[PDB]
C-alpha cells in the first residue's frame, strides 16, 4: 500500500533529520550552569551536615546527664539519623554508579564527570531489569512521613517537609521518570545533590523541631 | 465468521477506487499531521503536542489496516 | 456553492507538468531549507528555529495540498 | 530521485516515526524546567541561612547592648556587614524581575512563572551597553568579595574559598557578565541569580562566625 | 561440515504467495504495536514498554528472516 | 534564471545521477558519523555535522530543478 | 588516485548477481541491529550504549556502500 512519489521522500528526509536530531541537548551553557548550580548544592548539603552533626552534641550532653527526660527522644534522634544517613549514603552511590556509566569505569562524580549524556541517567534509573529508581522512589517514601510519624506535624510547623522530597509528577508517572528520563547526565547528578540538599534539609528541621520539643518538656 | 465478516468486507473496501482514494487521503494527511506535530513539539510550542499523537494514531490505523492486502508481483520475462 | 467544486480543477493541476514542476521545486527547496534548519538547531546558531519553522511549514503545505493526486493505480497485468 | 531503496524502504517507513517519538521524549525533559525545582531548593536554603545569620546576629547586638567596651568596632563592622549585604541581596532580589518583564509579561511572578524559556532575553537586559546591568551587577558583587577580602583578617578557613563562587573573573574571551549567561534561557538566570544570593548569604554566615570566635575569645 | 544443512528450507518460502502474505502480515501489525506503545510512553501511561519490546523484537526478527531473498529485474531497448 | 538547462540535462544526463546519488548517500553517511561523534565526545565530531549537512542542502537545492519523473498511464 | 581502480572494481563487483544477492543481506542485518539499537536506546536496556554505537556505525556503512547503487529512469517516452 505504497507507491506514492514523494513520501517516499519525506520518511528519508525525516530520517536524515531525525537520526541527526538525537545529537541534539541544551547548549554547552546550561551544562555549564549546572555544574555551577550544584557545586553550590555541595556547598549547602556540606554546611547542612556540619550544622546537624552539631546539634546532635547537645543532644548527646543532654543525655548525658537527665537521661530519662529522653528515652523517648536521644533513641529516635539516633534512628532518624541512622535512615537519614543510609539514604544519603544511597543516593552518594547511585551518583557515583551514574557517573562511572556516563564516562567509563574509572570515571568519578564530583568534578571529573567529563560527559553530558541523555542515555546514561535513564539506563540507571529506568532500567527495566534492575532500576535503582523503584528502590529510591520507595526509600525516599519510607523517609518521608517517618519525619512525621517523628513530631506533631502541624501546616505551620513542618508540612512543607513532606511538601519539598514529594512523589506527586506531571499526572500518570512518578519522579522516577520525571527527573531522570533522558536529561542529560549533569542534570542527574545535580537533582541527586538536590535530593541529598533536601533531605539534609528535612534532617535539620526535624532535628530542631525534637530538640524544641525537648527543652519544652525541659524547660 | 463474524469477524471474517467485517475483515472481508473490509479487504474489498480497501480494492475500490473511493476506498482507496481515502486511503491515499489519509496516507498523506497523515504524514502531514506528524510533520506538522514533529514541528511543533520540536520548536515548544502550544497546541502541537496533541497533534503528534493524533498523526501517531493515524499512522498506526494505516499500519494496521494495511495488513489485508496482496502486494505481489513477479517479472521474469 | 462556490468554496467546494474545486476539487476537480485542482486536480488538473496536479496532473500538468506545471503542476508537477511547482510540488517538486517547493519540495526540493523546503528540503534544503529544514536540513539547514536542523544544523543550527543542532548547532546552537542565531537562526536555527526561524527557519526551521518556514521549512517544515513550507512542506506541510506541500502535503496539504497534494492531498488531492488520486491516481495511484496498482496497474495489475494478467498476461502470461 | 535520490530516495529509492530495495528493502531497507519498509525500515525507512517504519522508523521515522519511532525517531520522531524518540525526539518527542528527548524534547520533552525537564532539563529546563529542571532549574525550577533546584531554584525551590536554593530559595528554601536562602531563607533559612538567613534565620541562621540574623539570629546570630541578634545574639550579638543582645550581648553589645549589656557590656560595650569589649566590643565596639567588631559590632559597628559586623552591622555593616548585614547592611551592605543586604543591600546587595536585595538589589539583586528586585533585579531579575526585569529579565521576567518579557518573559511573559509585566505581571510576571520570579517564583515560577517562566511561560517559557526564550534565549533572546537576558542579553536584551543585563548584556547591553545602555541598559545592559551586568557592569552594575560586576562591579556591585566585586564589592562584596573585596570587602570580605581586603577589610577582613583572612585566613585559610576566611576568604579563601567562595571565590569559586564570587568568581569576578570567568574564562578567556566573554565577559564575566556575559559568561555567566550569554545565550541561556529566562528561568536559568534567575536560577543563577538566586545562587548568588544564596552565596553571599553564606559567605556572610561564615564572616559572623568569624566575628563570633573573635570576640567569644577576645 | 553441515553448517549450510540447516537453512535450505526458507528461501523457498519466503518468496511463497502463503509465505509473503504472513511477513508482509506480520511486519504490519508488528509495526502498529510499535507505534501504539511509542504513543502509550509519549502519554505517560502504562503498559506502553511492554508492546515496545514485543514489537521490536517482531521487527528484528522479520527483518533478519527476510535476508535470505534473491530479487532481480532490469530493462533496455 | 539564466541558462540553466545546462545544469537540468546535467541531473537528468546517465552520468549526473550517479554523482548525485553517490553524493547524497555520502553526504548522509558523513551525517550520521558525526552525528555519532557528537553523541561520543569525539575529536573533530562536530565539525563533521557541518560538512555533511551543508551537502545535503547543497545536493537538495541543485536537485531542486530537476525534470520530474512523469506518471506514466495504461 | 589507485583507489578508483578498487572502486571501479567494487562498483562492478556490486551489479553482479553474486554480489548484489549480499546487499540484501546486509540492508536487512543493518536494519535489524539498528532496530536493537533504538530499542535498547528508547526502553533503556543495560550497555546499550554500545548497541547504540554498533547500530550507527552499521547503518553508516549502509548509507556508505549504498553510494555504488546505479538507477536507471528507462522512460517510455
Amino acid at each position: 500500500s505504497n507507491g506514492n512519489a514523494n513520501r517516499q521522500k519525506m520518511i528519508n528526509l525525516m530520517y536524515l533529520v531525525f537520526i541527526a536530531m538525537m545529537a541534539l541537548n541544551v547548549s554547552s551553557e546550561v551544562l555549564d550552569g549546572f555544574d555551577k548550580v550544584d557545586k553550590s548544592l555541595t556547598s549547602s548539603i556540606d554546611g547542612s551536615d556540619k550544622r546537624n552533626n552539631l546539634v546532635l552534641s547537645e543532644l548527646n550532653t543532654a543525655y548525658r546527664t537527665n537521661p530519662e527526660k529522653v528515652k523517648v527522644w536521644y533513641e529516635r534522634s539516633l534512628v532518624l539519623q541512622k535512615e537519614a544517613d543510609s539514604l544519603c549514603t544511597f543516593i552518594d552511590d547511585l551518583k557515583l554508579a551514574i557517573a562511572r556509566e556516563s564516562d567509563g569505569k574509572d570515571a568519578k562524580v564530583n568534578d571529573i564527570r567529563r560527559k553530558d549524556n541523555l542515555d546514561a541517567s535513564s539506563v540507571v534509573m529506568l532500567n527495566p531489569i534492575n532500576g535503582k529508581g523503584s528502590t529510591l522512589r520507595k526509600e525516599v517514601d519510607k523517609f518521608r512521613e517517618l519525619v512525621a510519624t517523628l513530631m506533631t506535624d502541624k501546616a505551620k510547623l513542618k508540612l512543607i517537609e513532606q511538601a519539598l522530597n514529594t512523589e506527586s509528577g506531571t499526572k500518570g508517572k512518578s519522579w522516577e521518570s520525571s527527573l531522570f528520563e533522558n536529561m542529560p547526565t549533569v542534570a542527574a547528578i545535580t537533582l541527586l545533590t538536590k535530593l541529598q540538599s533536601d533531605v539534609r534539609y528535612a534532617q535539620g528541621e526535624v532535628l530542631a523541631d525534637l530538640v524544641k520539643s525537648v527543652d519544652v518538656g525541659d524547660y | 465468521g463474524h469477524y471474517r465478516r467485517y475483515k472481508n468486507i473490509l479487504e474489498m473496501y480497501l480494492a475500490s477506487h473511493k476506498g482507496r482514494r481515502l486511503l491515499n487521503i489519509v496516507y498523506s494527511w497523515g504524514a502531514a499531521v506528524v510533520i506538522l506535530g514533529a514541528l511543533f513539539k520540536l520548536l515548544h510550542l502550544p497546541m502541537g503536542n496533541e497533534m503528534l499523537f493524533v498523526g501517531m494514531i493515524t499512522e498506526f490505523l494505516v499500519f494496521f489496516i494495511s495488513g489485508f492486502e496482496k502486494p505481489a508481483m513477479e517479472y521474469h520475462w
